[PDB]
């Protein structure tokens, strides 16, 4: 892909690790090591809970970098507007 | 006396199930670190040719059959006991699965403490309780400093 | 007693596969924390 | 050799098309791990003496490094008139992208 789109990928990377708590930087290096998920196989992939889910997407919400997708198959889907994550 | 009471109390590997002679074949390799001949079992059970018992042992995941000298040793699941092979495995990861501490332990009886210096070292991406800081599933060091700004500038950017 | 009841399990699970916790309290009426780390042993 | 498994495994996980030479592969091999062209050279005469020395005769596993062998004394004596071609597609119509690199013979006069 764009090697500038790599740059935005290791920009957002910084961005959490520098600035963010751990748990957000493991969250958003699973998203970005992989795709799009499901909640079910990050809470396998991480063995962790809703409980402990639950504040670092609705951070995330607030500074508004994570695009949820809702669809059924419902199933619960995460990604990352990238207008949206720059603009913000 | 306490022999005699031993020695009468000495039930014969002659089981009902050839399973819990199978596993008092394998606590006694695991407790001992080195690999040990034929010998060692047929003096330990009572039993003497290569048996069912012993090739069934040599078709056991965890225990070494050896064409050379038929010494048996104990398999663990993780190979690595120095921090450099586990830097190495950690970056040989395919997944982001984590990894267990506790069979990194079999193999590895100090890895923990190593764990602990490496994380002290940020070398790792550590995964610890809040009972006690636990050495768990552990992914490898991709990030910078793990412990790279104090905690009032963490907090002022909280602030923002 | 270790030994006779590693046997006696594994006639257990012989008789059946998924047998009761509760089921495996009166066909042990031994102590149950020996008989909890005599269980994460072999199978649940 | 295990270490440039891990070079070469590095190297793989490209995203898009590259075309480099065989020399500025060599100069990235060398700014990243410390491998050298002699011994790129001369690891294809080791392996084959290892093999023959070792009595490994069941080479079914042992059979791929070849491969690995014969690309780096190519590459490590091949530079020019050659080129080094590193590609996200080994199957461009796949459901998955399995990367590839490839070597490229550009002059059929030499053989």
């Amino acid at each position: 892909d764009r090697p500038i789109d790599d740059i935005v990928k290791n920009l957002l990377k910084f961005v959490v690790r520098g600035f963010y708590g751990g748990s957000f930087v493991l969250v958003l290096d699973a998203i970005l090591f992989h795709s799009v998920l499901a909640e079910d196989d990050l809470k396998q992939l991480l063995s962790i809970n809703k409980t402990e889910l639950g504040p670092l997407i609705a951070r995330l919400r607030s500074d508004r970098l994570i695009s949820i997708h809702k669809q059924r198959e419902e199933r619960v889907y995460y990604y990352v507007k990238y207008p949206h994550a720059i603009d913000a | 006396i306490a022999a005699a009471a031993l020695q009468a109390n000495q039930t014969d590997i002659s089981k009902s199930h050839d399973s819990s002679k199978l596993l008092w074949a394998t606590e006694y390799i695991q407790k001992k670190g080195k690999p040990v001949l034929v010998n060692e079992l047929l003096d330990y059970l009572s039993m003497k040719k290569d048996d069912k018992v012993i090739e069934l042992l040599k078709k056991l995941d965890r225990i070494e059959f050896d064409p050379k000298k038929g010494t048996f040793k104990y398999l663990s699941t993780y190979d690595v006991h120095s921090p450099s092979e586990l830097l190495k495995l950690l970056r040989s990861q395919v997944t982001f699965k984590g990894i267990s501490c506790k069979d990194l332990k079999d193999g590895w009886p100090q890895c923990d403490e190593t764990i602990n210096q490496l994380e002290e070292d940020s070398k790792i991406l550590v995964l610890r309780t809040k009972k006690d800081k636990t050495p768990r599933y552990v992914w490898y060091n991709s990030g910078g400093n793990l412990k790279c700004i104090d905690e009032e500038f963490v907090k002022m950017w909280e602030n923002v | 007693p270790k030994k006779e009841i590693l046997d006696y399990l594994f006639k257990l699970f012989d008789e059946y596969d998924y047998w009761s916790l509760k089921g495996l309290k009166e066909r042990t009426r031994q102590p149950e924390a020996h008989l909890k780390e005599c269980l994460d042993k072999v199978a649940t | 050799l295990k270490r440039l498994i891990e070079y070469l495994k590095t190297r793989m996980k490209v995203l898009h098309v590259i075309s480099e030479t065989p020399k500025s592969f060599l100069q990235h091999l060398k700014q990243l791990t410390f491998i050298e062209r002699k011994p790129l050279r001369f690891c294809s005469e080791r392996l084959s003496l290892l093999v023959r020395t070792l009595e490994v005769t069941e080479v079914e596993d042992f059979t791929a490094l070849k491969d690995i062998a014969t690309f780096a004394t190519l590459i490590s004596t091949y530079e020019e008139g050659f080129l080094l071609i590193i590609e996200p597609y080994e199957i461009e119509n796949a459901a998955v992208p399995n990367p590839i690199m490839r070597f490229t013979c550009l002059d059929a006069s030499i053989a």
